[PDB]
């Protein structure tokens, strides 16, 4: 008949965990319940959530298997659940402290600390320049520092910063929020 | 309480053909649904799996880059389609879905399965 | 990823025995492992899971062990009506990896 | 590529009016806007404009203390709001893509028309 | 802030004619300064780019030089769609401006 308005999990940053799910779609809008469980670890249960979902860092395990499930009171028999590869779904912060600092008089370095995560991530990075139609990007491994061969005086460069958990310790795709656009003069 | 697959019957090595499977007797739209492949001699190696309606993962090699796979809630159907097949992929194909009792998922009510062969 | 191997056993029994079928994982799988009786050319039933537990309508001659990562499946007073092979999986990380299978035999 | 404003009605001085502008064919997040003022009488004239990420708002000669723009990448839109308003801001209005605040990325600019306001 | 003076705004020419015009800033501006064609009754168009440069969709027909402080536009073989106001616009330091503005006359 009807299918759920769905959800997308992602773990911010290994800090707490978040699910939204847009109700509004439906009629009648109403905010369901969610559930939970590691199926992973041994000596296990299925959890309520009931702080609407969120999870705090106290029950969040990666490298393992997690599942979610949405439950609606009117037809419990009705419901869903996805499987997870919670190491395939983190999205952290946006690096914060951009720092900028300048090797040479011809090419830059890029350095930026994730909140928590240093070792399972992977970043992009686009600079622009001035009266550039698109943006040029490249890719950096799991190392933070990028580095840019060619630059110019006068000309400004915008830059842009964000992460990826992969592939180290994962295959997550999506990428991280944009973070604060730090700019040379 | 039901699920009929079928699909194609003859082909070359890269060519394709269509594969479907059909439920019938629950809510198709909360289940997992998983794709199983068997061997003539070899026996059973399960290939991919779909979440309900949102994701969907193949196997390691086997099918890593050649099938594709999606489903329709509203008709209930399950299908891939094979592409650039081989002379070690004729086999057997199976359907099957998947029941979360407690904390624990298992395969439930396997498909028929269907025969493809290449020569 | 985590090869699970299977000990063969494929020996002869008669009417009622009493039979292991060990099939060791790779890694330490804490409860997960479904048993699978795969009759010829049919589809598999799921005998077991949660390894110690049973399913539904299923005989309750089968029984789970689990002793240490070496699961086990036991049967007792064997039936002719049984007579096919067994594959043991596990279901606790993607990718699921089934066994060998034992051909049990007469 | 178009870029389609809302609003319209007449107030007397003091008074208060969103102005709202949506951009279709675009990556927002990529470039920046701008306000652009034109008087029957004179010539064009800017207003202000921000940097994409709602940090770096730019303010006008005449028009600093009255308001400044707002942005919503996520709802992909553009907002200001004027209150205590002149009887001399009757004007036709334009939000533009491109223009530039702070430094880098000049992106020059396309203009995408606009509606007139009108205050006694 | 940064004035632009757009001048002269009166023009005596006719049908193939060279005559370039200039537009003045108040601020230094190394080339930061477009170009704007405005005939009666549409929105205006770019038509120089950052300095010197032309985008693309228009005919080469319209050039640009003098980056600076006083910029110059010249335009040769004149058709009868090039008499309008230019409008010379900097984007370098917060607030932008624009120019006067210049009118061409037809004869
Ligand atoms: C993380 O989860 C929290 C818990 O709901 C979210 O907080 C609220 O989100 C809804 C979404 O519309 C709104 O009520 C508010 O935006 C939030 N309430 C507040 C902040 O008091 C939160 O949006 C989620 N995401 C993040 C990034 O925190």
């Amino acid at each position: 008949t009807l299918p759920l308005p769905e959800v997308q999990c992602f773990v911010f940053n290994v800090e707490y965990m978040n699910c939204t799910w847009n109700s509004s779609s439906e009629p009648q809008p109403t905010n369901l319940t969610l559930h939970y469980w590691y199926k992973n670890s041994d000596n296990d249960k299925v959890q309520k959530c009931s702080h609407y979902c969120q999870l705090q860092k106290k029950e969040i395990h990666l490298y393992q298997t997690f599942v979610v499930q949405l439950q609606d009171p009117r037809e419990p028999r009705r419901q869903a659940t996805q499987m997870l590869k919670l190491q395939n779904l983190v999205i952290p912060w946006a690096p914060e402290n951009l720092t900028l600092h300048k090797l040479s008089e011809s090419q830059l370095e890029l350095n930026w600390n994730n909140r928590f995560l240093n070792h399972c991530l992977e970043h992009l990075v686009q600079y622009r320049t001035d009266w550039d139609h698109s943006w040029t990007e490249q890719s950096v491994d799991y190392r933070h520092k990028f580095s840019l061969p060619s630059v110019d005086g006068q000309k400004r460069y915008t830059f842009r910063v964000r992460s990826r958990f992969n592939p180290l310790c994962g295959s997550a795709q999506h990428w991280s929020e944009w973070s604060h656009p730090i700019h040379w003069g | 309480v039901q699920l009929v697959e079928s699909g194609g019957g003859l082909v070359q090595p890269g060519g394709s053909l269509r594969l479907s499977c059909a439920a019938s007797g629950f809510i198709f739209s909360s289940y997992e649904m998983h794709w199983v492949r068997q061997a003539p001699g070899k026996g059973l190696e399960w290939i991919s799996y779909i979440s309900s309606s949102g994701t969907t993962i193949y196997y390691a090699d086997s099918v890593k880059g050649r099938f594709t796979i999606s489903r329709d809630n509203a008709k209930n159907s399950l299908y891939l389609h094979m592409n650039s097949l081989r002379a070690e992929d004729t086999a057997v194909y199976y359907c099957t879905r998947a029941r979360i009792t407690g904390t624990f998922d298992v395969f439930d009510i396997w498909g028929q399965g269907t025969m493809v062969t290449v020569s | 990823d985590i090869q699970m191997t299977q000990s063969p056993s494929s020996l002869s029994a008669s009417v009622g025995d009493r039979v292991t079928i060990t099939c060791r994982a790779s890694q330490s799988i804490s409860s997960y492992l479904n048993w699978y009786q795969q009759k010829p050319g049919k589809a598999p039933k799921l005998l077991i899971f949660a390894a110690s537990n049973l399913q539904s309508g299923v005989p309750s001659r089968f029984s789970g062990s689990r002793s240490g990562t070496d699961f086990t499946l036991t049967i007792s007073s064997l039936q002719p009506e049984d007579f096919a092979t067994y594959y043991c999986q596990q279901n606790y990380n993607i990718p699921y990896t089934f066994g060998q299978g034992t051909k049990l035999e007469i």
